[PDB]
């Protein structure tokens, strides 16, 4: 629901969440910049790549001003991001469909709608599958009645969903994971008016988000091998980072 | 060296 008693971590995360209007304008403005369009590709492909890059830019900004994360060193900060970047982008996309959702189309961060019929006839089987799978998560999260409080908590959980051995500051990150889960559990137990373990049901979704994110990287990798990606693409840099 | 590092080291 709303919350007379909302976990402090969640309340703070709500205030750290960027404004969708200014994010949209900033990205729209970024896409307006003139570019060297290659003649062997639809111009839309390059723009969509840049759009996703700028989306990740805004996501990195969000992480930077997060509690605990801001108290970390650049070494650990990069490690966390290099591990959860695709997951955060996918989850961003998914929640966008939850907020503003017609079942016949998907909404992009720029504000433009693409009907599923377009994707079915214009996209390859891989991307088509990714979009359809993502919509299944959206449908499930709507059924579970995902709200803003849970979304920001889930994002935070995603950010720190890593094995402690790959980081330098164990205690600080370990504490964050425990607090994040506790917050999610506390909120769901206090707010879910239905039956079913919402805390566990949401964590199951994260498992699917992560698997969905894996396939997205495979899509990016395929385009990368075919020299289809624009040079100095941020996502490809993230994809080419050493895996932890 | 990397865009990600230059992004985290940004002043704003
Ligand atoms: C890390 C994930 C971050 C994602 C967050 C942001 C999500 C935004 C999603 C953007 C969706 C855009 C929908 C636009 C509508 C649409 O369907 O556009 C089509 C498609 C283009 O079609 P394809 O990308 O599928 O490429 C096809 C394909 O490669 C064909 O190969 P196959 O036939 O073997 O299948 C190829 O055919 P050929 O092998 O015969 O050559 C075909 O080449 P050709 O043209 O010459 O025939 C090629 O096109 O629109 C695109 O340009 C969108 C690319 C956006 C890039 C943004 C980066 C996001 C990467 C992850 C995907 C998002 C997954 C969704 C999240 C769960």
């Amino acid at each position: 629901s709303g919350g007379p008693n909302v976990p402090e971590l969640i309340l703070q995360l709500l205030q750290l969440e960027p404004d969708e209007d200014q994010v949209r304008a900033r990205i729209l403005g970024s896409l307006q910049e003139p570019t060297k369009s290659r003649p062997d590709q639809p111009a839309a492909f390059g723009l969509l790549c840049r759009m996703a890059d700028q989306t990740f830019i805004s996501i990195v900004d969000w992480a930077r001003r997060c509690m605990v994360f801001k108290e970390l060193e650049v070494a650990d900060q990069m490690t966390l991001l290099q591990n959860c970047w695709s997951e955060l982008l996918v989850f961003d996309h998914i929640y966008r469909q939850v907020q503003h959702g017609k079942e016949g189309s998907i909404l992009l961060v720029t504000g433009q709608e693409v009907e599923l019929t377009t994707v079915a006839t214009q996209a390859g089987s891989l991307l088509h599958s990714l979009v359809l799978r993502a919509q299944e998560l959206v449908l499930q999260l709507l059924a579970l009645q995902l709200d803003r409080q849970e979304f920001v908590c889930l994002k935070f959980i995603i950010l720190f969903s890593l094995d402690l051995k790959f980081l330098n500051n164990h205690i600080l990150v370990k504490d964050a994971q425990e607090k994040a889960n506790a917050a999610l559990l506390d909120y769901t137990l206090c707010h879910y008016p239905h039956s079913g373990d919402k805390f566990q049901q949401l964590l199951l979704c994260l498992v699917e988000v992560r698997a969905l994110s894996m396939q997205a990287k495979e899509y990016l990798y395929h385009k990368h091998l075919g020299n289809e990606m624009p040079r100095n693409n941020l996502l490809i840099e993230m994809l080419q980072a050493k895996q932890t | 060296p990397s865009l990600l590092k230059k992004l985290l080291l940004a002043p704003a």
